[PDB]
């Protein structure tokens, strides 16, 4: 179990850690989060009580270092920092606990949800989408635009998701215009899987990261990317069978975790009706179809 | 963006543009078989690609052999249209290539955009004008060259004959659309109006009769009357 201490909590905030969230009052005695199931990935995120604009947060792996949060009164946000003095960090985290001013990461043993949502997400790939090499953790917020969006304005603050554009030369072989537009298998298998992502694990990892950035920060470009990566698979007549069966599990858990009252903003009606009812893979997403119908029938 | 009656005069500026109408590409007759069923038979079709400023019409004849052994022909027809328009553009020198292509039917947008990926500076747009280019096959000489074709063929016409010697492009396009709207609404009566006087001839190299300026005014009135008469008949007005 790892710990993320907080120096203090000078401003009232809602704090998310992975799929959980809790509230901290202004100047409340709060010194962070204890008992974190070390994993391969976590996210800690913030939405200030006095301004719910800008949700923001940090993706991190407890195995890469000792991280803590300190509020910056000049920039007005909670900042992640790495503590390079391990003896100092151990001194804090064995004491702050000893004072009992930390909240415990509340994991139920039956609940496998965080790893089902982040199975293919890895920090090394996160750090290529969010470029900031001096830190081992990665900052994302509600406003950051994607590289693709920028192409249609600060490259340092962009999300470098893989560009997917169904009406592009990359997606359409000259001489195969109708074929490749109606069946995106070439673009999925040769261009994306074999060429760019190299394997399905990296593809699913970016798909999962995009979903989570959309849900936790309300990042619109991440939502576009999530939907694009689903539609690319579903609109391909030829998809390895291991990929289809795994996709159904991935999407099921994403739909299961989505807030019920956030459906009007996090689910694209066109993409989902196409994937579940029209596409080549309409019959290949049995579990996702079943949760979507019984949880969000109005979208369909 | 889409074209409409606000930016209508823009059609006659000096940026080359082409209308593309695909409604006569896939054409069939519907008849009854021997078991009693109903079967279709394709007949030759055409793509109507018209530069509205100069009158130039690139009539690509779609020969029925295109369809042999193919499935989902109404879908294929859109992609075949897009393939041929792209080929036309590619064949042209750069300074003659269109800056914009306006499709009369929105279903043509994605096929044409995909086929035109090599030309990212050519804008592909729909229109909110209801244009009557589906009645192109009511023009006898166009219908005749399409039906007689035995292989794919491109035929060039000036759909304005020599009118631009005397009137503006704007006026010529209005006359063209009036004639075609009348032909679409009551083809036989519209043809009567045009061929009523055997002393006014169609030049071997023209599509329409050689009317004087004052005869065109009369003809246009008669076509407006035909269109309004048919409206009243249809809606009981
Ligand atoms: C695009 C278009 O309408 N063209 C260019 C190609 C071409 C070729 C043969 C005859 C006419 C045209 C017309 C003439 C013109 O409008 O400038």
């Amino acid at each position: 179990m790892n710990t993320v201490p907080f120096t203090s909590a000078p401003i009232e905030v809602t704090i998310g850690i992975d799929q959980y969230s809790f509230n901290v009052k202004e100047n409340q005695p709060f010194h962070g989060i204890k008992d974190i199931p070390i994993g391969h990935v976590h996210v800690i995120h913030f939405q200030h009580a006095d301004n719910s604009s800008m949700r923001y947060g940090y993706w991190f792996d407890c195995r890469m270092g000792n991280f803590y949060i300190q509020y910056d009164p000049k920039d007005g946000l909670y900042k992640m920092m790495e503590e390079r003095d391990g003896a100092k960090f151990e001194n804090i985290v064995h004491n702050f606990k000893e004072r009992q001013m930390m909240v415990s990461y509340p994991k139920i043993d039956e609940d496998d949800t965080w790893y089902n949502l982040t199975e293919f997400v890895q920090m090394d790939k996160i750090r290529k989408i969010v470029r900031k090499d001096e830190n081992q953790f990665s900052y994302v917020d509600s406003s950051m635009t994607t590289v693709q969006e920028n192409e249609l304005s600060d490259p340092a603050h962009s999300l470098n998701y893989t560009v997917i554009n169904f009406k592009s030369r990359e997606a359409i072989r000259p001489g195969h215009e109708m074929e490749d537009f109606l069946d995106k298998s070439y673009y999925l298998n040769t261009v994306m899987l074999q060429g760019i992502f190299k394997n399905s694990s990296n593809y699913f990892g970016e798909l999962q990261f995009a979903f989570l950035n959309a849900m936790f920060f309300g990042n619109y470009g991440s939502s576009l990317q999530w939907h694009a990566m689903i539609e690319l698979i579903c609109s391909s007549a030829t998809v390895p069978k291991h990929m289809l069966d795994k996709l159904d599990e991935i999407l099921y858990y994403q739909i299961k975790t989505l807030p019920e009252q956030y459906s009007d903003i996090l689910l694209n009606e066109r993409v989902w009706n196409i994937c579940l009812y029209s596409s080549f893979q309409k019959n290949s997403l049995h579990n996702t179809e079943k949760i979507m119908e019984n949880k969000y029938p109005e979208l369909l | 963006g889409a074209m409409n009656s606000s930016n209508y005069a823009e059609l006659f500026n000096n940026d080359i543009k082409l209308f593309v109408d695909d409604t006569n590409v896939y054409r069939v007759t519907v008849h009854k078989t021997f078991e009693g069923n109903v079967a279709t038979k394709a007949i030759n079709g055409c793509i109507f690609t018209l530069n509205p400023k100069t009158g130039h019409l690139f009539l690509k004849i779609i020969h029925t052999s295109v369809w042999a052994g193919q499935k989902r022909l109404s879908q294929l027809a859109k992609w075949k249209t897009a393939e041929e328009v792209s080929a036309l553009v590619r064949s042209l020198p750069k300074e003659e290539q269109p800056k914009q292509i306006i499709v009369t039917r929105k279903a043509m947008l994605d096929p044409l955009e995909v086929h035109m990926l090599d030309f990212p500076n050519i804008a592909i747009r729909p229109t909110e004008l209801r244009l009557p280019f589906s009645a192109a096959m009511s023009i006898d000489k166009l219908s005749d060259v399409v039906m007689k074709a035995t292989e794919p063929q491109m035929v060039l016409f000036n759909i304005y004959d020599d009118w631009l010697d005397r009137i503006s492009s704007y006026t010529a396009f209005s006359r063209l659309t009036l004639l075609l709207r009348a032909l679409k609404t009551n083809e036989e009566s519209a043809k009567m109006i045009l061929l009523s006087d055997p002393t006014i001839t169609i030049k071997s190299y023209h599509l329409w009769p050689s009317f004087t300026d004052e005869q065109w005014i009369t003809i246009e009135s008669q076509m407006r009357d035909l269109i309004l008469t048919e409206y009243g008949r249809k809606y009981n007005v």
